[PDB]
């Protein structure tokens, strides 16, 4: 009666820890951060080069005060375990030398820079798999007319950034 | 409910639970066979039971109706969070008794200030996760539109309201969705949405039931 289910094929709960991984285990294993660039600590949103790293306990949240996470929600996607300097543990989307990239801020975040993601549900129906949308905010009618994917950089970080036609699929494992 | 007590059994006569197999949302009991909760809790085979207070086990007052029909507010907006608000038909009149009785629509808005009473088998732990057995209460205040914004900058449209305190301690949380906000014995309110639970200058939102009363008394009048 729902949509947003993890691996196990139990219902993911709002606000629950749960580790994201990718559908084919080839492109590599769970969520972490990392320091990128000219970052001064570990701000940038990646998947572990590992492919066998569970990756970092991600909590998933909705404003709804539900205990499951809404179709058609929004909601922020932060680390469970939040890392240096990070003022929030809640990912945003920030401009970058590269383009729009998933980053962790040294800034307080309000609720619109992070309510900015939204899980949809693959076609290849064998397992629980979704792809991650990003829903920039318009005039009171966020459009999700865009999609989170990977961008594997100069040092191999897999960093996870806005793309169009490069989209990441993930399964949701409880932490 | 997290800061709040066990209201007793059956003390909240329109308390309703929506089950899909298991507990997913409140609801609120407007008369016989018409139940009133959050847009944003539409299931598909909803089962309403009412009289209820360990929802976990029988006890011999619970009253299991089957939905026959589930109106979401035409406008509900999953992403702005905005009028989600959704009517329940019951497929048969429900008993009214002492335990199973109704609540009274808000005919007029209630005014910052009034205390409510916010029902619901939700956590009742700010962080952490722990879900009570029994119907939880809280005594929260309607909180002015002013603050409700400036808790909540760019997100209060004029079809929501915040109840509870800046400061925190006290607030609905997770599963509590789609339960009553009564203020002045009419249901003002639904337990909507929020920024965690007891958080610091992050109240509850609820649906400001009193814009959408006119459109559900029109609904139940036509299905
Ligand atoms: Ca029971």
């Amino acid at each position: 009666d729902d949509d947003l289910v993890d691996a196990e094929g139990n219902l993911v709960e709002n606000g629950g820890t749960y580790y994201l991984l990718p559908h084919i285990w080839a492109h590599g294993g769970g969520i972490e951060t990392a320091k990128t660039g000219n970052e001064p600590c570990p701000l940038t949103v990646v998947r572990s080069p590992n492919e066998v790293s569970k990756g970092e306990p991600i909590r998933i949240s909705s404003q709804y005060r539900s205990l499951f996470i809404p179709r058609g929600s929004l909601v922020a996607l932060g680390f469970a375990n939040p890392p240096s300097c990070a003022a929030s543990p809640w990912w945003t989307v920030v401009d970058s030398p590269q383009g729009p990239a998933v980053k962790l801020s040294q800034q307080k975040l309000p609720e619109k820079d992070i309510l900015v993601f939204k899980f949809e549900k693959v076609s290849h129906s064998n397992i629980h798999v979704y792809k991650l949308l990003y829903c920039q905010h318009d005039e009171e009618d966020v459009k999700c007319d865009q999609y989170i994917g990977i961008h594997r950089d100069r040092n191999g970080n897999r960093r996870l950034v806005v793309t169009e036609e490069n989209p990441l699929e993930l399964v949701l494992l409880k932490a | 409910i997290v800061g709040g007590y066990t209201c007793g059994a059956n003390t909240v006569p329109y308390q309703v639970s929506l089950n899909s197999g298991y507990h997913f949302c409140g609801g609120s009991l407007i008369n016989s066979q018409w139940v009133v909760s959050a847009a944003h809790c539409y299931k598909s085979g909803i089962q309403v039971r009412l009289g209820e207070d360990n929802i976990n086990v029988v006890e011999g007052n619970e009253q299991f109706i089957s939905a026959s029909k589930s109106i979401v507010h035409p406008s509900y907006n999953s992403n702005t969070l905005n009028n989600d608000i959704m009517l329940i038909k019951l497929k048969s009149a429900a008993s009214l008794n002492s335990r199973v009785a109704s609540i009274s629509l808000p005919t007029s808005c209630a005014s910052a200030g009034t205390q409510c009473l916010i029902s619901g088998w939700g956590n009742t732990k700010s962080s952490g996760t722990s879900y009570p057995d029994v119907l939880k209460c809280l005594k929260a205040p309607i909180l002015s539109d002013s603050s409700c914004k400036s808790a909540y900058p760019g997100q209060i449209t004029s079809n929501m309201f915040c109840a509870g305190y800046l400061e925190g301690g006290k607030d609905s949380c997770q599963g509590d969705s789609g339960g009553p906000v009564v203020c002045s014995g009419k249901l003002q309110g639904i337990v909507s949405w929020g920024s965690g639970c007891a958080q610091k200058n992050k109240p509850g939102v609820y649906t400001k039931v009193c814009n959408y009363v006119s459109w559900i008394k029109q609904t139940i009048a036509s299905n």
